[PDB]
Parts: C-alpha cells; structure tokens; sequence
RNA sequence: ACGGAAGGGCACCACCAGGAGUGGAGCCUGCGGCUUAAUUUGACUCAACACGGGGAAACUCACCAGGUCCAGACACAAUAAGGAUUGACAGAUUGAGAGCUCUUUCUUGAUUUUGUGGGUGGUGGUGCAUGGCCGUUCUUAGUUGGUGGAGUGAUUUGUCUGC
RNA sequence: UCGGUUUCAAGCCGAUGGAAGUUUGAGGCAAUAACAGGUCUGUGAUGCCCUUAGACGUUCUGGGCCGCACGCGCGCUACACUGACGGAGCCAGCGAGUCUAACCUUGGCCGAGAGGUCUUGGUAAUCUUGUGAAACUCCGUCGUGCUGGGGAUAGAGCAUUGUAAUUAUUGCUCUUCAACGAGGAAUUCCUAGUAAGCGCAAGUCAUCAGCUUGCGUUGAUUACGUCCCUGCCCUUUGUACACAC
C-alpha cells in the first residue's frame, strides 16, 4: 500500500512491544486511537501483515482485533533490526 | 483528495454495533443494535420476555 | 454511613440488604419502585405476515470507621 | 473515451548542479525560508515563482 | 462515567453480549460455555466457563496475557483492572452451547451427519 | 384429502341482538397504473397494500446525470538507485478551492507501480440452492412410540359408545 | 359453604359469603407434520453465478423515491344547536432524560404568536412533574340556512430545524373559505371499566405524526344464544381425487 518505509514501520515497535491491536472498522477515521496514523493505515498494514503470516486476526462486532504469531518473532529482524530474542512482547513486562 | 469523506449525524452516522446496518436501529438507552440483531443478542443483554 | 444498592436479580440484591442489617448490630449498635425498561419491537426480521409485536423487559430494583472500610468487601455503591 | 495515466516525467535525475573548474559546488536555483527545506530541497522553478519541492503546501518563497 | 443506572445496565449487558459473541467467535474451536462477569470492587473479573481450559496460557503465560491486554485495548480499560479468571465448565455435557460447537467441528471434518448427531 | 353426505361439538378473524363504523366528501399515507434521465425495490386472499419498524430534503440509497479514489491483501516475473513510486502553488480546468487529465519541473524514496495470477468488496442475482428468524396452516386440541391384540400387506388398535 | 342437579360419577346451575367465583380479569409460553409462504435489502450468516479500475466496490456533486386524465387498501378531519366559540372551573396514568457532553427543562424578564433570552434543578421515587393532558364541568355569545358548521385551496409576512427548506420540513399572523346537507351495492371490529369518545408518553427523531407500541380519563347500547352464512374440530359414510374439488 501507498505508505513509505517511515509508515509501515511507523509501528514496527507497537507490534513487537505491545503485542496486539484494536481498530474499529472505520476507513477514513484517519486518526487511530492509541496510534499515530490513519486508522486505515494500521488495518491495511495488518492486512499485509496477516496475509503473509506472522499475525492473525478476528472480527467480533466491527473491532478488527489482531494478534501475532511466533512466526512474527523472527520476522521482526529483517528490516525490524532488533537484537535476536533480546526481548519479546508477552515476556517479563509487568507480571511475567 | 480531501473531497473524499467531505460530508456528514442523522441516519448516515448511526449503525448497529454488530452489522454496520443503518436501518431499523434501536437506540432507546443507547444500545444501538438492529431490531433483528437485538432480538438475537437480547437474551443475555438483560431483556427477558415476561408478558 | 449511607449506602444505596441496585441490581436486576433480587436474591443477591437482598443477600446484602440482610447482610448489612446484620453488620448493623456488628457491636450491638445502630425499597425503591422497581424500574421496568420496555423495548417493544416486531417479531419478524423482514416485513411479512401478521404484524406481530413483542415487548421485552429489564427489571431494575433499587434499595437503601475501621468497620466502614471492611463492610464493602450486584452493583455496590455507597456515599 | 477512457481515462489516462500520469506521465510524471522522470528526466535523467536531478538535472542541475554545476562544477566550476573541477571543481567546487557553485549552486543554482533558490532555497526556501524553512528548515523543512533544510538544505535537503532547493526550490523548484516552474513559472512566475520558485515554489518548493517539499513545501508544496505553504512557503512560496521568492528573491 | 455519569450515566443513569438505566443506561449503564443496558451497556452492562451490551458489554456482556459483545464480550460473549466475541469469545464464541474467538475460541469456539477450543470449547467454550458462557462467561461470568463479576461486578466486584477494583478489578472487573471475567470468569470464563470453558470445556478444554489450557487454551488460555500458551507459552506458560502467553495466551491469557494476549487476551487480557486485548479486551482492555478495545474497551479502553487501563491495564490490570481486567482479570481474566479462566475456570472450567460445570459438567460440559450440561451445555448445549458447548456441544453445538462440539458438532460444528465434528461434521466439519466429514463425519456423516447421522453418525455425528446421534 | 375432498363431498351441493350423515351424527355430534365449537368460534364476534362466524352469524344472531346491537353498538362504532368503513364503502360517499376533503386531505394524510401505502399499492397499482400512467408519466420519467430515474421515478430503486420486496410483498398481491385470509396470511401484500401507515407492512419491510419503509415518518426518504443531505446521508439513508439500493434508482438517475456526472466527478474522485483503491481502502487491487500476499506470491512471482517487471521496473529499480547514472530515478520504481508518490505529490503539488497558479492557470487552462471544472458544480467545485480538484493537480482526475494537460502546461509546468519540482518533489518523493522501495513504500508501488506495469503485468500474470490471486484476493477483496458488492442494498448485484437466485427465499426454487441454504442457515437463523418469522408468518401461516391452527387458537384450535391435537401428535407419537414400547409392548402385546387384529391384518399376507400398506395399515390399524392404543388415540373409544355415552356423558 | 348451603341448596337444585345429576344418571353412581365427572360436572353444570342457583345462593350466601368475599377484594376477588367467564380457567377470577388480561398476557407470556406453547407440540407433531408441513408451505418451494416471506426474508440473500439486518448480519463481518451463506452455496453457486455475475462484477472487480471506464467497478455493480467506494466516495463526492446534484436529481429521484413525493412526479398526476385515473382504480383500490389502512387512516385523519367533518357535515353541527348532545354543537362552535369565549371566558371559567380543573382531574390521570405508562414513560424517557447530559461528561471524550450540550439530553429533559422549572423560575425571572422580551414578544400578539411562533419563539427569543439570562439564570436554574435533575444521571432522575428527589429535578422537569401534581407532567394544572384532552374529552369533560359551570357561565355567556351565536340561531338553521353551507351559518359564527367545515377548513380544503391559495396570497402576503414573521419565526424554528439544519452545510443546504425551491418541489411550501415544521410552528405563528392575517387573509382566501372548495367538496361535505349523514354516505349505493358491499364490508371491518367488538361482549365490561369492554365498544366507542378523549387526550398523553414511548419508538421514529436535527426538523416533521394524520403511523405504530402502550398508558389512563369519560364510559354506554346489546347478547350470556344458534349452526343460517363464513368456518374449525371429532366420528361415520362415498370416491374414478394423491400435483389431493
Ligand atoms: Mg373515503
Ligand atoms: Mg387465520
Ligand atoms: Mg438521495
Ligand atoms: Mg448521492
Ligand atoms: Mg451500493
Ligand atoms: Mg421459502
Ligand atoms: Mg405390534
Ligand atoms: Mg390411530
Ligand atoms: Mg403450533
Ligand atoms: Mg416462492
Ligand atoms: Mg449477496
Ligand atoms: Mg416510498
Ligand atoms: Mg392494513
Ligand atoms: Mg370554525
Ligand atoms: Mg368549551
Ligand atoms: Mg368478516
Ligand atoms: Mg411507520
Ligand atoms: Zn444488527
Ligand atoms: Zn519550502
């Protein structure tokens, strides 16, 4: 989709850091609550994300929930240059 | 462009929170569910039938 | 003290009312109208046939120092 | 009677910056009045002004 | 907040509904009877009656953690006020809602209808 | 099952006794028809026709006259750092202050463009391919099986004369 | 309970008693077998087909769904003197209502009105609200003829909703003042606080109720029966019907 590499990894962090997304289905919301972009961009990015793997989705009343797989946790190295397994999302953050 | 979503409340703003449906919306107490969608999910929302 | 409590079911609504007139004697010391919310729509999903109507109902019943903070531990609220 | 694409004529990349005597940066065209044209864009020259390349919204700077 | 008890009790059950046909729409394939929402001080405990239950902790913590932060993100709950207690259903042969899902998957693997219904 | 066949029984969606009417008038509103660029459409006995919660100025919007956009995911081949893509002041433009397309020559940085597939959305079609729900038959009392009894059998008795 | 009744019964009828004696009144629930009944125009329910960039996707601008020789279905308002109007008396119940905000609105002024305005209370058994509703009730005016019954049609002006009122959104003011003189053949609904008359809240909803879902106020006439019509149920009967008169 039409979004230069400062956008598709505008979040390459909220994904690996937080772990999941929420986005009520609203193209032209253009201001995601909890994230700095169009709400269109996250979903279309998550589309592009899920349709390659690394992340799943579920729908339940127009709220487009996303979740990522262990396949994600080694794809956030090719252009998401982070130290290998130095950290993850559902690891020791608040109670793990 | 910026002429994309360049128009408005009324029916065009409201929709059932289950199907995106603009029509036949039940909004008394602000639940915002289709009459049809309401009658299915009404069992556990709190509305039982007595009389 | 003064507490106001509410719920939809009545049993565990009145398993605290009694459970508070018994902490009322905790050291040998010191009903609202029910609100029925009516949703009244059609049985049919489309438009066909006998024109049949169907009321639903929610029933809302409401009632009303060291020992204070260990009494609040159904919709619980107090001021 | 169908619609049409965009030509976006590429040119053989940035066409203008001049070497003097092999050499030194001699420069040509104009810059804007912002650090959003912070020496990463020197302004266009189309017709009647030197409008930006990055500041295509505000900042019609002239000299 | 600032809602008359009418409009939030409505929105209490709406929350329960969306929660539920979220849960069913999410983990029917793992076995799931209803959900209990404890309206309790501090936390809002969501006890989940489930048939097969270890489908909630993944890499020893990695699943309910993935869910707890999910329900709050949509419902704007600040972290740690949503406790996802994950119980196990009372006598799973008690729930039509469970067994219907036990058959939806059963027939969805080609087992003859008279076979997998009877 | 049906009978302008018999015996019972029972209903104001039956009559009787009557009320209040409707059918006539004016306007509201729905259906047809005619009309139209389109007058979106579903439903036609009860059980279509102030019914689709259908009280439509925009939205709704499905129709009609036009104008944008991709919100064409992912794979492959292509383009590709000596420019892939994207964008735009003003005018020409146009309902428009819209850079859709042209003039113009600046941006922009592998983000998506060209193509083959392959998706996706679809108030597009089929309620004579379905689910769920609903209406109706049917507001009435009716329906079934185990065992034995009758019959080669389909079937029947049970589920009955009378009250 | 007492009697009358039964045919032993099941019950039915009368009475006294009682807040209550038609299952006490009214509802919710509701079987088996079915219909090619209706709904893909409620679903991010869905098989197959069609479409997918000059799009049937989507958005934006503007029009239409309202368009008027005509037929029909639900209704609203009336032909008046058991009325219209003007003062006056003044009595309900079911409900809904605002903070990632502008809902229900009292009281003070301004305005003939519609409405305008500065406060105000209420997340509501508290406040709006006794919702001072309307029919109705007391007192007057009019005088039988389209009249002061009737308010359709239309002109002119002032307001409100809303980016936007033109093909009047709706409210107000004055003016215009049509058919209609109790509705042919037909035909709907109804047995008690029911029919009908009367208004009110709720759904809708930015604005718009002549609609619907309910609630109370005033409150009758007439049957407490039949199988004539329409028609359901149970036997028995006949059939050349079985896609079933
Ligand atoms: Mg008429
Ligand atoms: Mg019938
Ligand atoms: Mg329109
Ligand atoms: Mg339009
Ligand atoms: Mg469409
Ligand atoms: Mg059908
Ligand atoms: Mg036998
Ligand atoms: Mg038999
Ligand atoms: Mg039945
Ligand atoms: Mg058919
Ligand atoms: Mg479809
Ligand atoms: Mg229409
Ligand atoms: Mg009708
Ligand atoms: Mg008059
Ligand atoms: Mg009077
Ligand atoms: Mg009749
Ligand atoms: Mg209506
Ligand atoms: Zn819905
Ligand atoms: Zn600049």
């Amino acid at each position: 989709m039409l979004m230069p590499k400062e956008d598709r990894n505008k979040i390459h962090q909220y994904l690996f850091q937080e772990g999941v997304v929420v986005a009520k289905k609203d193209f032209n919301q253009a201001k995601h609550e909890e994230i700095d972009t169009k709400n269109l961009y996250v979903i279309k990015a998550l589309q592009s994300l899920t349709s390659k793997g690394y992340v799943k989705t579920q729908f339940s009343w127009q709220y487009y929930y996303y979740t990522l797989t262990e396949e994600g946790v080694e794809y956030l190295r090719e252009y998401l240059n982070l130290p290998e397994h130095i950290v993850p999302g559902t690891y020791i953050q608040e109670r793990n | 462009e910026n002429v994309w979503f360049s128009h408005p409340y009324g029916k065009g703003s409201r929709q059932c929170r289950v199907c995106s449906s603009h029509t036949g919306l039940i909004r008394k107490y602000g639940l915002n569910i289709c009459r049809q969608c309401f009658r299915e999910k009404a069992n556990d929302i709190g509305f039982n039938k007595f009389r | 003290i003064r507490i106001t409590l509410t719920s939809t079911k009545v049993k565990q609504l009145e398993n605290v009312s009694s459970n508070i007139v018994k902490n009322a004697e905790q050291h040998n010391l010191v009903r609202l109208p029910t609100k029925v919310l009516k949703i009244s729509t059609r049985k049919t999903p489309n438009g066909e046939g006998s024109k049949t109507w169907e009321t639903y109902e929610m029933r809302i019943h409401k009632r009303y120092v060291q020992i204070v903070k260990r009494i609040t531990q159904v919709d619980v609220e107090v001021v | 009677k169908i619609k049409h694409k965009h030509k976006k004529v590429k040119l053989a990349v940035l066409s203008y910056y001049k070497v003097d005597a092999e050499g030194k940066v001699t420069k040509l065209r104009r810059e804007c009045s912002n650090p959003t044209c912070g020496a990463g864009v020197f302004l266009a020259n189309h017709k009647d002004r030197l409008y930006c390349g990055k500041c295509h919204s505000v900042y019609k700077v002239n000299a | 907040a600032l809602i008359s008890k009418k409009r939030k009790l409505v929105a209490d059950g709406v929350f329960y509904a969306e929660l539920n046909e979220f849960f069913t729409r999410e983990l029917a394939e793992e076995g799931y009877s209803g959900v209990e929402v404890r309206v309790t001080p501090t936390k809002t405990e969501v006890i989940i009656r489930a048939t097969r239950t270890q489908d909630v902790l993944g890499e020893n913590g990695r699943r309910i953690n993935e869910l707890t932060l999910l329900v709050q993100k949509r419902f704007k709950y600040a972290p740690g006020t949503i406790v996802l207690y994950a119980e196990r259903v009372q006598d799973r042969g008690l729930s039509a809602v469970a067994q219907a899902e036990s058959m939806k998957f059963k027939l969805l693997n080609g087992l003859a209808i008279r076979r997998a219904a009877y």
